[PDB]
């Protein structure tokens, strides 16, 4: 389903960008 | 002699535990092999913030 | 009757840290901010220095300002640092460079609006505001420039209140910086116009207090700042505890200042004695009276023996008789008539307060208005004239933008202050 | 909160190897650029930030460029032990040397290489948020160091403007010499150093050889010893930015306290506990004794005697176990001495600094390990005597135009010799005039 | 839909319609009267390649009213002074002029006579000062002692006496504290005319740690700390 | 060729600024005369005017 | 008393999504549409924002419009997207291209009839209709063109209701598009004739709110849209809950607008504080009022200190005394008297509502009519004059069909609006 994949991608992106160092230079 | 920390007034006595309280100190990293007098600036400079 | 504190520069922030430690101890406030005291007398005036935050907590009404954040991380890291409100720390990015013009004109004007916003936030919250209290050094860079700038703005906004300053001035003997005379001269020019009452302290006098009276083996700046915090917390004691003869900062100003420019005072605190000696002497009003006038216990390099007292004030803390206070002040006034200005019939005011600092049976703080303070300013002017005649380091200040005429203004104003004190010293009844 | 180092030519790159070896070992970065840290956000330091930046893979890389016209020394850095520490773009090398000609470096050859250096420095300055100066290492005796160092300082002074440039310079020694044409290059160099530097520290190899023979017990010293001493001095001056202390000193405080007039910016440097291990057993090392040591002319790293001049300002940096009261007692005792003289217009002659981190020990080093040290940088009129010995050698060679045809053929007008010689004469007269006691109404 | 259509299609009576339309017309006229900014016009010498076109682009194309009431109250307090009116804030004060004269005398190493002015305020102040000096001491003041008139601020009392303001107040708004707190725009202790000081814009800097400010030349360009400080010169009255 | 001039020349030892400026006055008499001429002031609110006193 | 909301373009659709999350939370509506609340006070006014469909569920009276369906697929993918009625999403097949003329004349007229049909179907279903609420950006393409087209048609069809707009306008400092000045000027020209009351927001002001006040480490557009959703949901609180002094959108308009063209207002919401700082300061009516007038808490770049307030309104939510509200608003009027227009004797209206926003015991929203809004329009007009004098990009608009006279009319109308604000901003002693 498209909605499930979009929600999953957004959740993983939010998990990645939570660390400021990783947002800067990951 | 290349690795031991010199005994100071600001490090206190290691074999008695006494340590004078003075101005100019900052929080200390607990990692092994690091000096305790390294500067700490997280409170006033949140690094990598935007 | 609420006081607002301003802490400026490294010296000011460190003295402030020790002051708030002393005040938190006297009112039984835990370093987490929780009240843990053991008498209602402690709680009933807590509002004077602390505001109440939600669920038990108390926060201290103080503003911290500095041009480099190195000190601010140190005070936040200190044992009581957590009590301070995070929004109350104001800091820049580049240092004062030990330059008065840089601290006053370039980074001063950049930060001054945010400090005035915080000071207004603190002042407008009080139901009735008493004077401000400021601690700073005159020899530094951000302390001198931004302290005098902020004093000028607060004096514009609250001209009917009291303006009080505690100020450190460079020793003629142990300087840490070469350009001290310029910063000191410009700052005293600002203070003599702006202030209502100013206390001056020499680091040399605190070292002599520690070594001769306390016999400390290894004194540190923490001890000097502890002595200063002790007197600062002592002057306000009658504002916040009951007593047989109440007193107030405005009452001190009215009794101490004969004319508006003569507002520079000497400081002392009496019960100081080494741990070896403590077993040999009990506290009593004669002992406090003898120590309070002993020049060994005075916090300035000028000595009373070269001048005359216009006025003096003594505030006593503790359970004691009023007869002994009155008779001691009468005996000293009658026996020592040569050290008192003769066209004033009685120079000493006394005050008595019931609540001593915890763990001491009695204490007294002494404030003195003596013409010998003119000797310090003349000495600073000598070092300035030696440096100024040769334009020794002037290009830094001129590069910031000052006209040389400002230096001549500061010299003329200091010379007029010395002349006015000298003329009142040699006045006569005729 | 950061400083960028620019290393030029042979002496500057070799001194750079010792400096970065010390800064790595003092902070703890491994030779491949790795350093373990804490896994929880907020419990971490920053002292490395002055000299290193970390990559997203966790490698550390230093804020430096290495500039040379011959490949050999930079290829030696590329093949040595620190191969993985430096970014390869930072190590810049040309094809052929400036052949001891200032004219060849300034006009013909440095003109080709200078734009790559400026592009690298720009890429470094863009990755900063509180840059507070440039540190430059070079020798004025050689062709590329003099010519390209001058050209690069001129370009930096136009592009960056107010930013400070502090130079550590190896000047030609008064009787030890390595090349015949040293006076011409040093004279032409000093005009650029006069216009485009905020503080200049002068060094002579003959003084550091004397210091290593007298204080240390080394019979056959080599350049690595001198470079390790220079690295210790630079580490002492920059420690005030990197570690906790009682009295910090920002680089602008040095310029404010040490420089009285904008041209009077040449300073002498000395370091106190230079002592061998055997001596440590029999010598106390109190604050007052090392303070007394810093004033002995046997301690200086430049061959000049300060008793032939007057001091204008002194800056004393204490690191280690020192208490401010002991510093005050020492400075008052120095002030009492009659062999130490200050100009009468400078009554408050001293600046003090106190830092808690004691000096680091390097595995192959020759200095003993000590709990405290003091380092001094001071401005004195005696330095005018140092320029006179180079100018005399210039007059001796120029009276017969001994080698001028190389400079004129490589692109320089003969007039530049006379202009530079007149500028050094005016600088000598400025140091004579500023140091004259008092004045008169007529 | 225009206002005329709505008014004509509404349920109001005729008189209210006329009143509303007249109000709108009067507002329009008063708007026309106001100072304005001129409408922009394209330049005359504009180059080519602005009126030209391209084949693809050509294929894409389809081708009085506000009366003034100033009520006056009997016995209202006096809020003006002659001495206050004479002085101005942009020029040098009298004490500054005195210092300039003393500086010139010290530089030239000789006494310089002062200029004589025919201002009536100076004469009134000198007469009052001479009377006070004669009351305090039997002598008349000398020329040297009459220089004190320049260093002081003078004002009239309510009954017409001439006095000296010991402690002047700020010419902007300030606080007088009593049993209640109050703001006074004007107070008799003020020396200069009342005015509202200019303030710096709160949103001048970028929303971030980067050092970017707004330019001093226009409202949209940006600037940084390169060779000048843009944060100190953003003060404006409006 | 660079011909820029960044640093100003050092001053002569005889060049001195105007300094040591002093004003001369008798502070006792001046202070007494200023105190005599001083106008009284009050920090209490000014008496409010009634609504009937409108013209 | 029912409100109909319209959300247009990507910014409008995103703010609408956050608004409907906040409103669904306050009335306890599950994302399936089922009522799961815990007090009857929630049900008695649910009609104000929701219509009831059979078998319990509620659906929100909102129309979703955009020219490209990307946002609609994003909102359908959102956490509350399912609640929306499928027939209420209207979309085209090609974008606005950031062009006002494209959004208004060519693709606008094709869809506008279907939007008017849906809006009329929604309006005629209400038993009593209150004003419309519209969210859109003025700098975009479909937001500006179709929003102003729809505003004109709804004002023709419902002239007796209220028309309220919340609008975001491009920063001169943080812009995403080059042709912003044309779209902004034409949109302001349409709004000043068509609107009854218009609120303006700068993204720069919300970023300064987040960074300085909230200390957010990594802010996102969701936070910006929450601040906007908070003020919009706060203005309507007195319409849908009981209170001691009720208020209404029409009552706000009657007290705020002195003359019909002066209907542009500033907004603020007081209780904003970072999670670390909140432990140090309790909320109270003096604190909310002081933050409420603090320009740091105002959502536009223009500063109130450069103008004067004609009128202001404060709506309080929570259980509180009326004496503190009245005396605080009197104290703020008395203390800053120079910033209030003198020919109006009292400029502030107050209102009190019993039910606060979820998670706060009390809150206040502020609406202000201040002449400093003229600085924003002047800045946009300046950038327009730089671009228009050189015919910088006009061929796009002229190719769509616009007459240059439209540009000259819009410029003249905005210049007259700026002049009207400028006469009232400055004092006139005469
Ligand atoms: N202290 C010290 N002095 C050095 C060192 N290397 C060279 N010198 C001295 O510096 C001078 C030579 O300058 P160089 O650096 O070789 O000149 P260059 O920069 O290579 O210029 P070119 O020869 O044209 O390439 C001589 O006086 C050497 O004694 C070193 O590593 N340490
Ligand atoms: N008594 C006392 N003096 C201090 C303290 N810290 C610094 N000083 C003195 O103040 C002077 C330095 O001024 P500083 O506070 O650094 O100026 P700033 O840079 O403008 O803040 C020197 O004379 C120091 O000895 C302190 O904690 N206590
Ligand atoms: N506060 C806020 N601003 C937005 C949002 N989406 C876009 N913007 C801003 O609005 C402008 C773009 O306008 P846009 O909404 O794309 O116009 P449209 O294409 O007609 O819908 C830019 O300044 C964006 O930064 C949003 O969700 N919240
Ligand atoms: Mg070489």
């Amino acid at each position: 389903t498209t909605r499930e994949k979009k929600r999953l991608f957004m959740m993983q992106r939010a998990e990645r960008l939570k660390d400021p160092k990783m947002r800067h230079m990951g | 002699y290349l690795s031991d920390e010199p005994i100071t007034l600001y490090t206190g006595n290691p074999e008695t535990g006494c340590t004078m309280t003075v101005h100019g100190k900052t929080p200390v990293e607990p990692v092994e092999g690091r000096s305790r007098f390294g500067r700490h600036t997280y409170f006033t400079e949140r690094k990598y913030c935007l | 009757r609420e006081i607002v504190c301003v802490q400026a520069g490294q010296c000011g922030n460190q003295i402030g840290s020790k002051f708030w430690e002393v005040i938190s101890d006297e009112h039984g406030v835990d370093p987490t901010g929780t009240y843990q005291g053991d008498s209602d007398l402690q709680l009933e005036r807590i509002n004077v220095y602390f505001d109440e935050a939600t669920g038990g907590r108390y926060v201290p009404r103080s503003v911290l300002i500095d041009l480099e954040p190195g000190t601010m991380d140190s005070v936040r890291a200190g044992p009581y640092g957590q009590i301070f409100r995070p929004d109350n720390f104001i800091f820049g990015q580049s240092g004062a460079g030990n330059n008065w013009a840089k601290g006053h004109y370039t980074e001063g004007a950049e930060l001054i609006d945010s400090v005035l916003d915080v000071c207004c936030k603190e002042a407008e919250s009080c139901d009735c505001l008493q004077g401000f209290q400021i601690c700073h050094s005159l020899g530094g860079g951000t302390g001198s420039g931004m302290g005098t700038l902020l004093i000028s703005k607060l004096r514009e906004q609250y001209p009917d209140r009291i303006m009080m300053t505690f100020s450190i001035i460079p020793s003629p003997k142990v300087s840490d910086t070469v350009v001290e005379p310029y910063n000191t001269t410009l700052s005293v020019h600002q203070l003599v116009e702006n202030s209502d009452e100013s206390m001056c302290i020499d680091n040399e006098a605190l070292y002599d207090i520690c070594f001769r009276t306390l016999k400390l083996t290894t004194p540190t700046f923490g001890d000097l700042n502890h002595l200063v915090s002790a007197v600062v917390s002592g002057v306000t004691c009658c504002l916040r505890f009951p007593g047989q003869l109440n007193s107030d900062l405005r009452k001190l100003a009215v009794n101490l200042v004969p004319f508006p420019r003569l507002h520079f005072f000497m400081m002392g605190f009496a019960p100081l004695t080494s741990r070896g000696s403590q077993q040999y002497r009990g506290l009593s009003v004669p002992e406090l009276t003898q120590q309070m006038f002993d020049a060994k216990n005075m916090m300035q390099a000028a000595d009373p023996r070269h001048g005359r007292y216009l006025t003096a004030s003594a505030l006593f803390r503790g359970r004691m008789s009023t007869k002994e206070v009155d008779e001691q002040m009468l005996n000293v006034q009658n026996k020592n008539s040569s050290y008192f200005i003769e066209w004033i019939p009685n120079n000493i005011k006394s005050s008595v307060c019931d609540i001593p600092p915890k763990g001491l049976k009695m204490a007294v703080t002494f404030i003195g208005n003596n013409t010998c303070i003119q000797e310090m300013f003349r000495r600073v002017g000598e070092q300035f004239t030696l440096m100024f005649r040769r334009k020794a380091f002037l290009h830094w200040y001129t590069g910031e933008g000052m006209d040389e005429m400002e230096f001549t203004e500061a010299e003329s104003n200091m010379n007029d202050l010395v002349s006015e004190y000298q003329q009142y010293q040699d006045a006569t009844i005729e | 909160r950061e400083a960028i180092c620019i290393h030029i030519g042979q002496a500057g790159c070799q001194v750079g190897n010792a400096c970065w070896e010390l800064f790595c070992l003092e902070h703890g970065i491994q030779p491949d650029g790795a350093m373990p840290s804490d896994k929880t956000i907020g419990v971490e330091d920053d002292a490395f930030n002055t000299f290193f930046s970390e990559t997203g893979a966790g490698k550390h890389v230093p804020r430096a460029v290495f500039l040379d016209l011959e490949p050999t020394v930079v290829d030696e850095v590329r093949t040595g032990t620190y191969r993985q520490l430096f970014h390869p773009e930072q190590l810049i090398s040309g094809k052929e040397d400036a052949a001891n000609n200032y004219a060849r470096g300034h006009y013909t050859i440095g003109k080709e290489i200078v734009d790559l250096c400026l592009d690298r420095i720009r890429k470094l300055a863009d990755n900063c948020t509180g840059l507070q100066g440039f540190l430059v290492y070079h020798a004025v005796g050689g062709g590329t160091g003099s010519g390209l160092g001058a050209l690069l300082l001129e370009r930096l002074s136009v592009d960056y403007g107010k930013k400070s440039k502090l130079g550590y310079t190896v000047y030609p020694s008064p009787q030890v010499s390595t090349a015949v044409v040293e006076p011409y290059n040093s004279v032409l160099s000093t005009h650029s150093l006069l216009e485009h530097t905020d503080v200049a520290a002068m060094l002579d190899n003959e003084a550091i050889y004397d210091l290593t023979r007298r204080n240390l017990d080394i019979e056959r010293p080599t350049y690595t010893n001198l470079n390790r001493l220079i690295g210790q001095v630079v580490s002492s001056l920059t420690a005030s930015l990197r570690f906790d202390g009682a009295l910090n000193v920002d680089l602008t405080e040095f310029q404010t306290n040490l420089v009285p007039y904008p041209r009077i910016h040449f300073v002498l440097t000395s370091y106190a506990p230079v002592i061998s291990a055997e001596k440590a057993y029999h010598e106390q090392l109190s604050v007052s004794e090392i303070s007394n040591a810093v004033f002995e002319p046997a301690s200086m790293m430049t061959k000049c005697d300060p008793r032939h001049g007057k001091y204008m300002a002194c800056c004393l940096m204490y690191r280690g176990d020192v208490v401010p009261k002991d510093v005050n007692a020492a400075v008052a005792t120095i002030k009492t001495k009659r062999t130490i003289q200050f100009v009468d217009w400078s009554p408050t002659g001293f600046k003090c600094g106190i830092n808690y981190q004691p000096p680091t020990v390097v595995p192959g080093g020759d200095l003993a390990k000590v709990q405290r040290a003091v380092c001094m940088i001071a401005n004195s009129t005696a330095i005018a005597e140092v320029f006179a010995r180079i100018d005399h050698k210039f007059d001796l060679m120029y009276s017969k135009r001994a080698f001028v045809h190389w400079y004129v053929g490589e692109g320089m007008e003969e007039g530049e010799f006379s202009e530079a010689r007149e500028d050094l004469a005016a600088l000598e007269k400025d140091y004579e005039e500023v140091g004259a006691e008092s004045a008169d109404m007529d | 839909s225009t206002i005329y259509n709505a008014v004509d299609a509404s349920t109001l009576n005729d008189r209210c319609r006329t009143d509303l339309l007249d109000t709108v017309a009067q507002l329009g006229r008063h708007c026309e009267t106001l100072p304005k900014k001129a409408v922009t016009t394209a330049d005359a010498p504009l180059p080519s390649c602005t009126f030209n076109t391209t084949v693809s682009r050509s294929q894409k194309e389809i081708n009085t009213y506000f009366k003034d009431h100033k009520p006056k109250f009997h016995g209202a307090l006096r809020t003006q002074d002659c001495f206050r009116d004479t002085r101005d804030i942009t020029q040098l004060s009298s004490k500054e002029k005195d210092f300039v004269h003393r500086y010139a005398e010290a530089k030239m190493k000789k006494s310089i006579p002062r200029e004589e002015s025919d201002d009536v305020a100076k004469k009134v102040a000198t007469e009052a000062y001479t009377e006070a000096f004669r009351k305090f001491k039997g002598r008349d003041p000398t020329e040297k002692e009459l220089l004190e008139v320049e260093r002081l601020y003078f004002a009239y009392a309510d009954d017409g006496a001439v006095g000296v303001v010991q402690k002047p107040h700020f010419h902007g708004p300030h606080m007088h504290v009593s049993i209640c707190n109050r703001k006074y725009v004007t107070c008799p202790n003020q020396v200069y005319r009342a005015s509202l000081p200019a303030v710096r814009n709160a949103r001048s800097r970028f929303p971030g740690p980067i050092p970017v400010w707004t330019s001093t030349k226009n409202l949209h360009a940006v600037a940084s700390n390169d060779t000048y400080r843009p944060g100190v010169h953003n003060v404006s009255k409006f | 060729k660079d011909a820029s001039k960044r640093k100003d020349d050092v001053p002569n030892r005889y060049d001195k600024p105007v300094m040591g400026v002093k004003t001369e006055k008798n502070y006792v008499v001046a202070n007494a005369v200023e105190n005599v001429l001083a106008l009284p002031t009050k920090c209490i609110p000014t008496p409010m005017n009634r609504a009937v006193d409108r013209a």
